[PDB]
């Protein structure tokens, strides 16, 4: 069972960046590529002694690229895997569809060919990007349309990074949002939304850091990622695949959107204060202070959850928290879905990293579900989205590039039909 | 990797131009001899971008230096770092233009420019991925405006994919050398609004009331206004030459703060500046930044910005620094200031961090702000060619040489145009 | 947590030090002094730079 | 979602003793509509086949009544404990709120550079626009 | 068995300061938060050798909470418990129900929540807030309004602190104790008053310390707090629980206004020198020169009274001395309830602080009752808050902050019909 | 947290200021260069409502001095701790108001305004939650009252929630500096019952006669006065910088003394003051503390509160005290000498503890009465204004420069109307 992972964009390689070092430091492969059989769901065993990731990092600026070819894992992270093309997409989604994604996307396409040549029980694809940005969205979206028609039946996760409502580091990020999505509509499987501004919210209020950069907001990301991974990895009472949150969540073929949460984030020092038991922190995952999108599900509806447990977790007191969820009135179900949960078990505690802010926990939970704030996402997008067409601002840079408004209207329309969507489903 | 060919017009392209490759070489460790000086590894890797190795260690920056007077090569070979550039690249008439914008676009580019394409072209192919040019010079002054005005338009046809930026210092009415600058100046300006990418316009009025009020300097002269302007060069190009939590080169820049196509005149800043005798004072945080990016009495253009509305804005930092005190300043400003900014563009602040502080300091910044204040500027200068030219004042010097009439109303409509259009999206 | 605090100390230690330097540098600027040596010329002892002077 | 009697575990899931505490949910247990009505109860037989009441990808069919807008929480209709806490961004007695920056102020504008000082003039009429400005 | 108790305003947590000092010596909790399996109901162990207590304190000036959070009770007094605000309410009820209080309240009430979640056996809730102040008077409402909302039908004990009638700190507490009343009305399930010169009072002359501070006062007020939980926390010969006060003392949904008595209040040599014993006690709970609240018995009629006995106490001397209370004619009861006690026994003795001025005793009796002396403690309330009322002095801080007159006029004339209703009470017919 | 911005207005603002940050740097150890070098930790975490810290325990105030002449900037820079403001914020003109209310209030204002706004803006943002803004000036001079109260009307503008105190400086006629100060302190305090939030009316004389009576200097000189204005400043602030049994903030104050919204001046007091040589022979109690407080030669203010209704009154007090006898001192002062207490308000005293003494004491007491014989010091001025403009005396300087006369006419419309309402506030019945 192999699952591999590829991450498009200056976003997208930064939290590989992250997740890569949670990796050999939870299988105890030193950087230099070698241990002093979990591993072979990442890292493919070369030769003798050897482990080479199964990722690729693609970008356009060489900048970060480089950056990790001179770092310390120079050995580690494999020659080819990284492609770097040569100029940027410059928060251009055409530029980055149309223009240069046509050149560096059959490079990356034979290349992850014959990485799933080596595989032997693919388990999956899992793409990592910010859709604010040009790389992470045009070439993004149009891999994931030449991933789609080559491979189609299998899984493909997105643990994307929309822009944030109020807090931005662009411009024009909302057109390349709105159009980046009116593709992932039809092309990704299981999308998972990682809002930057919770994520500062989390580290805020819980690791109490007055003053993180993104690499916090990388390495809990990894925690993420790797507590919905490690029912594959590790054994447990109840593990549950990566085909499956395909199944179990997704009730409509284009309603596949997720809010994440995870509990317990916790500082080094709450943590001699607070007891973690099983009750409490199934309680903290479901509380809107500690998601990671800035959204309210009390504002809405939710259509179903999955609740990834990690560590000392038995399970008469999962089934008595989710008992005790179900009687609480301050969150609600739809109405066409009685069975609302999904439970999956595994033994092993999360690790921690040196240099890391979290501590070290008996338990965690890791929170997918899928609701209709996330209507209410798409609907405050839509707004600033508005604005800016209703002038027809920044449109020459686009139609500059050669692109026509015919994707345009239909991306502002596939949105607005998506809003019916929402609006009715959860009627 | 991505490349950058410098070019300097006039004497006072000449000038700033000098000043630009003192700190840029400074801050990439290379010698007054040209041999790499530093200590560091990460500088290595990306002086492409600017240099040249020549024969074992020998850097020679990508620059082309054209004027029409000797004084200027002089005064280039003056300071230090004067042996640092190639002979070949001193493409240089002889006559001097002297404050006629006709004499520096139709009599001697006519013989001059053939060798200074010829110079760029080379320089050109030297480079395998060119990401833009960089230009640099007066809009006051004859051979400055009029030589590199002419090689502007004649680069855009052969190169109209390639980025390309314009520092051109504006005169004005309240530091006033010359006469026929508003002359210069408008026909420059009506060039300009349909050949360059972008502009940042800077002002020799504005640089002086910073050297008196924010730095205190008792005689600024020039060397200090060129190594202000240096100093926005160095913050512009930043993001090419180190790595750092975003990244954000020209282009994305221009994508960002550039609405439409004819809006593309920026006011800029530059932080810190504050006088050695309260420098004892100081903080050093990006709150202490930000105050001084959006100070009205930080920009280096002789516009009030809150006298009009904020179209697009961008911040440009240097420094280990924390994004989330970063971007939620941006948002800070964005959200308590709601008047001075435009209503149909959320968002309007782009932002980048680059690791790598400039030599000696821990953290800067830079600010590009696309305003609608820059129709002051316009509109400052428009009132005195129209005061010219309803008395015909000073004409016979072009329209003896080639130019007529017409040129001067096409001027006249696209700058009452283009003051019209920033009046409307106020 | 013990490490961690470790950490912020030098952490800040470290950023007093840089502040200080930087405090120091930029006083001893040749600007903020105003340098008139920076107006000497390389190619002779008696013409001055035209810009420092 | 509903939760529906258990007939032998139910005296375990009382929500008072799950720790609830609150005064728990009973729309989840109104709507099954069981035979002595509490929920210690038997269902009631069903029988047939059940028709399409959607349409395809979710859509309720016309003729199908349904509440207007039911998908969510309007707060003018919300009741007082279905209230969140709020966001970082959003300034709360709790966090410390750090700066904001304002728009500076130039110089009183004069036909020199702009300074933040006035100054005694020599010649003083009503119309005199007659300065000294070097000092 | 469990009960949280949430403290409101800079009272509330001053209180609490002393409160959880008793409790952490009652059960040999050493500050650092571990021992050297009563402790369950106030402290809930965390992990392995570390006890969290089951409070809130919540307040807006953030100066006397962070001077908590670097007292001695760092480590045991746990991070985010202490919730501490940024700017103050300032003896404004409408700034602390209107503006602040619908931003504080609701992170307030989502610990809330978590604490009776990590709760299993939950009796009920008690609060601690002095109504003179803004935070306690405002926010106190607002939140006793929310918890009464979402809980509902669950006890909610509330230790109130009124103001002194000749003694007073502030100018605007009439208009800030009726309109929390007001709600204190219909939300509190029993309320406790504890005036100040009353406790003024008894420091003067009982304990005999010439120059006491706010810090004895609270020593009393905690002791008080102690010897009405003593039945859960410790096993007695007749334990009462705190649901039963909510049973045995509010005869009608609007009249819950408990005078608290104690005794003996008794310095170190008076102890000496005295002989103690059930009957004097019972005795000295009754008279009004015991009363924690500046009121007068002899005018009333006790409706109910309830009696915690701690320490060397048989049911035999209390039956005795509750016998002899009945047949002697000082005190009479309202005509309709024949049976006005309820007795409780518990075992242990009450402990002493260092430094504390009480003197070690081997029994102690607190008293709840319930009597038509409150009904003239409020009419005297009124009296001075028409007085400000009529020329409309200071509203326009309550207007502009955000309530309007009819608000003032309800709160106003609800009392009124609380002193109607307890002069009809009274009444034999 | 809670944020005290400090302006001050004029020549008289500026040295009130001066003494007072001295005071303040003194009370909080930071040192005549401008770094911290006190001993206990209570003094670092409280002085963010008041510095900021600049590098490595460099704390500048949070001050804007303006002024209209160089002179009194320089004698500031001049004295110690004058090196420890910062000189953006030292803005000032270079004319010089010269004892014209017209020229602080339109020909300058109009100019200088605007640039001083920037500053208090820029250092009012510099800070997350603002408590208010304090100002101290005069009445008498131009450059203070003129510009000052055109600063205050502004900010009143930008600016509605937070606090403002004025400490304002009246003339009174036995020792008159200049000729003009009726013409100045009418204008400016027609403008003040609008703006200000609330006042703190000071006066010369009475700090002569109490440098005179109670302490006994020989010659004491305005650094004395101002030293006991700053002294008062301070124990009105340090309930927020120091933590105490019962705290009470500015607005707490003003929302327990303002019953009616233009019904805010107050006079003020501060004790214990006793010359050197009287020192040995005086007890030193609570009661001591407060006779002197309550003692009518003590007020601040040139007025007799003895010859009026106290309406309300607050004392703030300093050191370790027993909160019993607080409450029982101004009890039976309350009671006893009961006729000076207005009937329609009972329990007028709102009082406050702190445990942190002012340098140099171990307990001392500020004390904040809004009585009804202020009205006394308005009719005094009053009347002058009116001797002045039967005539129409000195009116050229304010008329050829865009002031008209409806102006003085509505601020003694304004004067005589409040004088007024103080008159049957003080003269209502009970019901
Ligand atoms: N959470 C998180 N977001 C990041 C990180 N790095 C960049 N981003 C987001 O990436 C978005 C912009 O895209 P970039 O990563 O800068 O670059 P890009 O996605 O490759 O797009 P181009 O700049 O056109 O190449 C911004 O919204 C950032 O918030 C990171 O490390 N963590
Ligand atoms: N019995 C008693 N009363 C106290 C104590 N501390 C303060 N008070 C009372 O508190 C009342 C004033 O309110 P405070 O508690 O000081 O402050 P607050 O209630 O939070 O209201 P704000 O000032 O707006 O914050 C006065 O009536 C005091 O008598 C105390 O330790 N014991
Ligand atoms: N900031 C700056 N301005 C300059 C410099 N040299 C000239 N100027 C300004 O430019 C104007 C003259 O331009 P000039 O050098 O004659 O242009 P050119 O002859 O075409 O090169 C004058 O008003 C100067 O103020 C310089 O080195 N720095
Ligand atoms: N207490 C005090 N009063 C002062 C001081 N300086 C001036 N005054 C008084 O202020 C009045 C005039 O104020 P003025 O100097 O004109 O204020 P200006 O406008 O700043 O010049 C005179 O009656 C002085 O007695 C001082 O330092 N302290
Ligand atoms: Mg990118
Ligand atoms: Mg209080």
């Amino acid at each position: 069972r192999e699952v591999i992972s590829i991450h498009i964009g200056q976003a997208g390689i930064q939290v590989g960046n992250a997740c890569w070092e949670l990796y050999c430091l939870e299988h105890g492969i030193q950087p230099d590529g070698q241990m002093p059989d979990a591993f072979n769901t990442f890292f493919s065993e070369t030769g003798a002694g050897k482990h080479v990731p199964r990722c690729i990092f693609l970008d356009l600026e060489p900048t970060v690229v480089d950056e990790v070819r001179t770092g310390t894992y120079r050995q580690l992270f494999h020659p080819e895997q990284l492609i770097s093309g040569k100029e940027d997409a410059a928060n251009n989604f055409a530029r980055g569809h149309y223009t240069i994604g046509k050149e560096i996307v059959d490079l990356a396409l034979d290349r992850i060919r014959k990485l799933a040549d080596n595989c032997t029980g693919l388990q999956g694809f899992l793409v990592f990007n910010a859709v604010g940005g040009g790389t992470g969205s045009g070439l993004g979206s149009l891999l994931l349309e030449r991933l789609s028609v080559d491979y189609g039946k299998k899984s493909k996760l997105g643990f994307t990074v929309y822009p944030s409502p109020q807090v931005s580091t662009a411009v024009v990020e909302p057109y390349n949002s709105v159009l980046s999505t009116h593709s992932l509509l039809e092309h990704t499987d299981v999308a998972v939304m990682l809002d930057n501004e919770a994520i500062y919210d989390i580290c805020r209020r819980s690791l109490d850091i007055e003053r993180p950069t993104y690499t916090n907001l990388n390495r809990l990301i990894a925690q993420v990622i790797s507590s919905l991974t490690a029912s594959l990895r590790f054994d447990g009472a109840l593990n549950v695949d990566i085909t499956e949150f395909q199944t179990n969540l997704v009730p409509y073929p284009r309603i596949h959107f997720m809010l994440s949460s995870y509990a317990p984030i916790i500082s080094a020092e709450k943590a001699y204060h607070e007891q973690l038991s099983v009750a409490e922190i199934t309680n903290a995952a479901f509380e809107p202070a500690s998601m990671m999108v800035k959204c309210d599900p009390r504002h809405g509806k939710y259509m179903a959850c999955c609740l990834m447990y990690r560590g000392d977790v038995v399970p008469k007191d999962v089934n008595a928290s989710v008992a005790t969820i179900k009687t609480k009135r301050t969150i609600q179900f739809v109405d066409w879905c009685p069975t609302g949960f999904k439970c999956g078990i595994n033994y092993q505690p999360p690790t921690v990293v040196p240099g890391g802010d979290l501590a070290k926990v008996q338990r965690a939970v890791c929170m997918i579900s899928n609701s209709t704030a996330i209507g209410e996402i798409f609907s405050r997008l839509d707004h600033k989205f508005d604005l800016m067409y209703a002038k027809r601002a920044f449109v020459h840079w686009y139609v500059g590039e050669g692109m026509e408004e015919g994707e345009f209207s239909e991306a502002r329309e596939d949105l607005a039909a998506l809003e019916k969507d929402f609006e009715e489903v959860g009627a | 990797m991505r490349e950058i060919v410098h070019i300097q017009g006039g004497q006072c392209g000449n000038q700033i131009g000098a000043k630009f490759w003192e700190v840029v070489s400074d801050e990439h460790g290379i010698d007054p001899t040209g041999t790499y000086h530093g200590d560091s590894d990460l500088q290595l890797e990306r002086i492409n971008v600017y240099f040249n190795e020549a024969t074992g260690g020998r850097y020679v920056p990508r620059a082309i230096l054209m004027d029409l007077e000797p004084g200027t090569m002089d005064s280039v070979r003056s300071g230090p770092y004067g042996q640092i550039f190639r002979p070949d690249n001193f493409v240089f008439g002889q006559t001097g233009a002297g404050n006629n914008w006709a004499k520096g676009h139709y009599t001697e580019g006519a013989e001059l420019i053939d060798s200074v394409l010829d110079v760029v072209r080379k320089e050109a192919e030297s480079c395998d991925c060119l990401q833009g040019f960089q230009v640099c010079h007066s809009l006051g002054g004859g051979t400055g405006s009029g030589m590199g005005t002419l090689l502007i338009s004649k680069i855009r046809e052969e190169y109209p994919d390639r980025m390309m930026l314009t520092f051109s210092v504006v005169p004005s009415p309240k530091v006033s050398d010359t006469v026929v600058e508003p002359y210069n100046a408008t026909l420059s300006v009506h060039q300009l609004v349909e050949n360059a990418d972008e502009c940042m316009v800077l002002d020799n009025e504005a640089l002086y009331d910073i050297c008196f009020r924010t730095l205190k300097l008792t005689t600024p002269t020039f060397g200090d206004l060129n190594h202000l302007i240096s100093a926005v060069m160095s913050g512009i190009t930043c993001c090419l030459r180190f790595p750092g939590q975003l990244n954000a080169d020209l282009r994305k820049l221009a994508v960002n703060l550039i609405p439409f196509p004819r809006l593309h005149f920026f006011m800029v800043g530059f932080t810190p500046l504050t006088s050695r005798g309260s420098q004892q004072y100081r903080a050093l945080t990006v709150p202490e930044l930000t105050q001084q990016m959006w100070d009205a009495k930080n920009m280096m253009c002789a516009a009030d910005p809150r006298h009009g509305r904020y179209l697009t804005a961008s911040a440009l930092f240097r420094g280990r620094m924390s994004t989330k005190e970063v971007d939620e300043q941006m948002l800070n400003v964005q959200n308590k200031n709601s008047s001075y900014f435009v209503e149909w563009i959320p968002n309007n602040v782009k932002s980048s961090v680059c690791d790598i502080p400039p030599k000696g300091l821990k953290m800067s910044a830079t600010f590009i702000g696309n305003s609608t204040a820059i129709q002051e500027m316009f509109k400052r200068v428009s009132e005195q060619f129209t005061a010219m030219f309803r008395r015909k004042a000073f004409l016979h010097w072009y329209t003896g040489e080639g130019m007529d009439e017409m040129e001067f109303t096409e001027a006249e409509s696209n700058m009452n145009d283009l003051v019209s259009e920033y009046q409307q999206y106020q | 947590a013990e490490e961690k605090r470790l950490r912020e100390y030098a952490a800040k230690q470290a950023d007093l030090a840089a502040n200080m330097a930087e405090m120091e540098a930029t006083i001893t600027s040749s600007f903020m002094t105003e340098d008139p040596n920076m107006a000497a010329s390389s190619m002779s002892a008696y013409r001055v730079r035209k810009d420092h002077y | 979602s509903r939760s529906y009697p258990g007939e032998q575990v139910e005296h375990a899931f009382n929500s008072k003793r799950l720790k609830n505490w609150e005064v728990p949910a009973v729309d989840k247990s109104q709507a099954i509509s069981t035979s002595t009505g509490t929920r210690f109860g038997t269902l009631q037989p069903r029988s047939g086949r059940t028709q399409f009441i959607v349409d395809d990808n979710g859509h309720l069919k016309s003729g199908v009544p349904k509440l207007e807008k039911s998908a969510f929480n309007f707060t003018q209709t919300t009741p007082v404990f279905m209230d969140s806490a709020p966001r970082w961004p959003k300034e709360n007695p709790t966090w410390p709120k750090n700066m904001k920056a304002t728009m500076g102020y130039k110089g009183i504008q004069s036909n020199y550079l702009p300074t933040n000082t006035v100054t005694l003039k020599a010649v003083e009429v009503p119309g005199t626009t007659e300065r000294n400005f070097n000092f």
